[PDB]
């Protein structure tokens, strides 16, 4: 299957350089685009940039251009992220991922590495406790219209403490491959709803709904799931 | 029989163009198992545009 492994993380001194590698296995990196996204501790995610397979156009955010460099190797199928003059805000969890804007079915995010030196999406509720084998419901409200050409381009992911956010639900009506038939999605044009049936003990994480219909690509507020006992 | 060489320079340029236009924001129903009818659709719309 699709597998991505990040390496090179840990601790780094302030003002130095850092190089993080991301190896891929089970797919062709010479045709599929790659992306890198950062996530602060306790805060939402932040897309660092994206890069194509032919290394001809590497896009990034407009506020982090002087300290990030993205490269790739199709012969070794490994992406590389280079950071220079790291600050106190660089202590975050980076994550390399496959093309998520391109293909919703082939969307998969790697584990990432930790480095220690208008559309408004509101989740509902902030925290909830559900027992095992039950069905939980999580709602999401968007400030602007996220519907485009009949499809609601919103993804629902689950990130745990120490685990990366796996792309669970894509386009609000399809379940991703590899994940079992335990999560469904529905909604209309201002309100999305993710349902979990049945509820397992390993699903206790933070759910996040993110829409990338137009600029800017925002992320969810984060809704933790508690397993009753 | 084969009509489209997906790695030839102008066809792979078109391929890279729509892969990047996918990866920028979003599009419709997914890919990686292509169809020659979609290539004929693209070329026919290019015929109509040039006309
Ligand atoms: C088809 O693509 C392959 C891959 O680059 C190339 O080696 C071959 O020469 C191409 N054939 C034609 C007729 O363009």
């Amino acid at each position: 299957e699709v597998k991505l492994l990040e390496s090179g993380g840990g601790l780094v001194q302030p003002g130095g350089s850092l190089k993080l590698s991301c190896a891929a296995s089970g797919f062709d990196f010479s045709e599929y685009w790659m992306s890198w996204v950062r996530q602060a501790p306790g805060k939402g995610l932040e897309w660092i940039g994206e890069i194509n397979p032919d290394s001809s156009s590497i896009d990034y955010t407009p506020s982090l251009k002087d300290k990030i460099i993205i490269s790739r190797d199709n012969a070794k199928k490994t992406l590389y992220l280079q950071l220079s003059k790291v600050r106190s805000e660089d202590t975050a969890l980076y994550y390399c991922a496959r093309p998520r804007g391109n293909y919703v079915v082939m969307d998969y995010w790697g584990q990432g590495t930790s480095v220690t030196v208008n559309i408004v999406l509101t989740q509902s509720p902030a925290s909830l406790a559900v027992s095992l084998g039950q069905r939980a419901t999580i709602s999401c409200r968007a400030s602007e219209s996220v519907d485009s050409y009949g499809s609601s381009f919103v993804h629902w992911y689950q990130q745990k403490p120490g685990q990366p956010p796996k792309l669970l639900i894509f386009l609000a009506s399809k379940l991703e491959s590899g994940v079992p038939a335990r999560f469904s999605g529905s909604g209309s044009r201002t309100d999305f709803t993710l349902t979990i049936d049945p509820v397992e003990a390993d699903d206790a994480a933070t759910y996040y709904c993110q829409q990338t219909n137009e600029d800017p690509y925002t992320f969810g507020g984060g809704t933790k799931l508690e397993i009753k006992r | 029989f084969q009509l489209v060489n997906y790695t030839d320079t102008i066809p792979a340029r078109i391929m890279q163009q729509w892969r990047t236009s996918d990866s920028r924001d979003h599009t419709r129903v997914d890919w990686k198992r292509p169809k020659y009818t979609s290539a004929l659709t693209y070329d026919g719309v290019k015929v109509m545009a040039e006309a």
